[PDB]
């Protein structure tokens, strides 16, 4: 489920907001960031079959 | 002393007879000011500064 | 200038303004304001109410009223009464107004004492000598249709911001910069002075600038090589000291009034290069011929004729063909401008918003 | 019936009121409802169920404002619960502050 | 310096208390050059 980064985990612990949002990943999600290693690896993949 | 006679709050704290409460008053007021304030305004106005013996 | 030209220390005077209102407490002090600031009766701040109670307690001495023809007013002439004051002075270049009350200065603050002539300064050396001119630019025929049919409120936009104007206007900017003179160009119309500064990217001043950017724009203008021209407003129109300004162009009036065509002159009659041999100022009235104009323009420059100036007709600028662009030179342009100016007539739910 | 309701909240709080506590103390649903209508004056709107109802229930509704908040959705049910919260502690139904319980005596 | 001067000699000091330590028209964004003073 493609997990945080102990920076952005520290973070979102510290009082930054009231609490965290009920869906922050979906919302990180479209962002691009916070990706999967199968997500990671099949976009590259795809990278090189395209040329 | 920090504070003189020139600021009223002061002179209501030189007023208090006893010495042990006189000393809390002044202790209060002179703790909270973080400069010797060489010239100090005139208690007539505000508009002039009068000479007060002080290093700044 | 009144700290430059007389001894009066900085302590003995204060300055009452918008953004300063403290006033003096020495016994004799000057106190330097303007009408509107002692004028108002309904509302006044809290410290202004005290500088109102302060000037009417004390019995002033003097009273000088600047600029005293807008002292016979609706409500200015308050502050000779409110204020009291042994002696009162008036001090105006043009006693004229379109009403009656011209005349009341006589019982407000006394007769006129001394007047003085503008010629015989001209000739001595005093004032600068000023090339009257008034150019009549014929409205194109596209705008001159719109003007019969327009009503007359919309018809002073129409005529002021007619292409002719735009292209004259350019040509003797240019024509005038390559020789090293200062213009200023004046117009009562914001929306004109807006769109003629941005055409031209040239600075422009009126009601709303603010202080601060003014100032910086005027100092500019004065010493600044780069910034040889502005473009002033009716803001400008008296009362500003242009050491520097030596041409004057306008293209907008406020109607009739024969004192602003002279406070408007007044820009250039203080120019510090007053004296050097064949120098000789300008000033030139742009007007839409066959329209309402000439009724104002020969109505507004009675008073100048009177003194002295005299007001030469220029039918043709020669080499205004040659100039290399010029706005609104294509009928397109033109078209899309008539378009253009037509148109411009539970403290807790306290996180849900 | 009897009787905005538009941009109403789709969520809902009801709170369950025992009649055997509710007349221990002689109060009645229309003090209670306007003493929650006044502490908000009209950020909510609630109905009380009658007397002679044989369950007394209150449902309560909060109005969204015109301007739509997409980001309250998700906290849209905690806001509901803080709201619960402050509903039973911070409300003054009747009385006086700091008196806990009062008994006569002869 | 006080002792000294209380016996009456020059003191070539002083005491160191007394050493007293002492916007519209936006279209010429940066053409304006600031000539605050002359
Ligand atoms: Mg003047
Ligand atoms: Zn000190």
């Amino acid at each position: 489920y493609a997990t945080l980064t102990i920076d952005e985990a520290e973070k979102r612990m510290d009082k930054k907001s009231g609490e965290v949002p009920r869906w922050l990943m979906k919302h990180l999600d479209n962002i691009g960031t916070t990706t999967t290693r199968y997500d990671r690896t099949r976009r590259k993949l795809k990278a090189v079959a395209d040329q | 002393l920090l504070l003189d006679e020139h600021n009223e709050l002061m002179r209501q704290a030189l007023a208090i007879k006893d010495s042990k409460k006189r000393f809390a008053a002044i202790w209060t007021l002179c703790k909270t000011k973080m400069v010797c304030e060489t010239d100090v305004p005139s208690e007539d106005d505000p508009t002039q500064l009068v000479s007060r013996g002080g290093c700044g | 200038q009144f700290l430059q030209w007389c001894t009066l220390q900085p302590e003995n005077c204060a300055v009452f303004t918008s953004d300063n209102k403290e006033m003096f407490q020495t016994e004799s002090g000057l106190v330097v304001s303007t009408y509107s600031m002692v004028a108002n009766t309904r509302n006044r701040s809290h410290d202004s109410q005290k500088v109102m109670d302060f000037l009417t307690g004390r019995e002033w001495g003097f009273i000088i009223l600047d600029e005293v023809h807008v002292v016979p007013a609706a409500m200015f002439r308050r502050v000779v009464s409110t204020i009291a004051a042994h002696a009162k002075l008036g001090l105006t270049a043009t006693l004229v107004r379109e009403d009656d009350k011209i005349g009341d200065l006589n019982f407000l603050i006394g007769p006129k004492l001394y007047e003085a002539n503008w010629m015989e300064l001209s000739q001595k050396g005093h004032i600068a000598n000023v090339q009257c001119a008034e150019v009549w630019c014929p409205m194109t025929a596209e705008f001159y249709q719109e003007y019969l049919r327009e009503t007359a409120r919309k018809r002073m936009l129409l005529y002021i911001m007619n292409p002719t104007k735009f292209q004259a206007c350019q040509f003797l900017i240019q024509y005038h910069e390559r020789r090293g003179d200062k213009i200023i160009v004046f117009s009562d119309n914001v929306y004109a002075l807006q769109e003629y500064a941005l055409k031209m990217g040239k600075p422009f001043i009126y009601g709303s600038t603010p202080q601060q950017e003014r100032m910086n724009i005027l100092q500019n203008f004065q010493y600044n090589d780069q910034i040889n021209t502005i473009f002033l407003s009716k803001v400008g129109d008296t009362s500003i000291d242009l050491p520097e300004a030596t041409c004057l162009i306008q293209i907008s009036s406020h109607y009739g009034s024969r004192r602003q065509e002279a406070q408007r002159l007044g820009r250039i009659l203080r120019a510090k290069r007053r004296n050097d041999e064949g120098f000789n100022a300008f000033f030139y009235s742009l007007v839409s011929k066959d329209t309402q104009e000439m009724y104002y323009s020969t109505k507004r420059q009675a008073f100048l004729v009177d003194q002295g100036y005299a007001f030469k007709v220029i039918t043709h600028l020669h080499g205004m063909e040659n100039i290399p662009n010029l706005a609104y030179a294509s009928p397109r342009e033109r078209r899309e401008l008539l378009q253009e100016v037509l148109l411009k007539n539970h403290p807790l739910i306290r996180k849900m918003y | 019936s009897l009787l905005s309701f538009d941009q109403q909240s789709p969520w809902l709080l009801r709170l369950e009121l025992d009649r055997a506590a509710m007349n221990d103390k002689d109060l009645t649903m229309g003090q209670v409802g306007e003493r929650i209508k006044q502490t908000f004056k009209n950020d909510l709107f609630v109905i009380w169920s009658e007397d002679n109802d044989e369950k007394l229930i209150i449902r309560c509704r909060v109005v969204r404002p015109k301007s739509l908040d997409a980001e309250t959705e998700a906290e849209e049910d905690h806001m509901l619960k803080k709201i619960e919260n402050t509903m039973l502690e911070n409300i003054t139904l009747r009385g006086v502050e700091n008196i806990e319980r009062v008994v006569m005596m002869k | 310096p006080r002792k000294l001067q209380d016996l009456g000699l020059k003191p070539a000091s002083v005491d160191p208390a007394t050493i007293k330590r002492q916007i519209t028209n936006t279209h010429m964004t940066g053409i304006l050059k600031d000539y605050s003073h002359r």
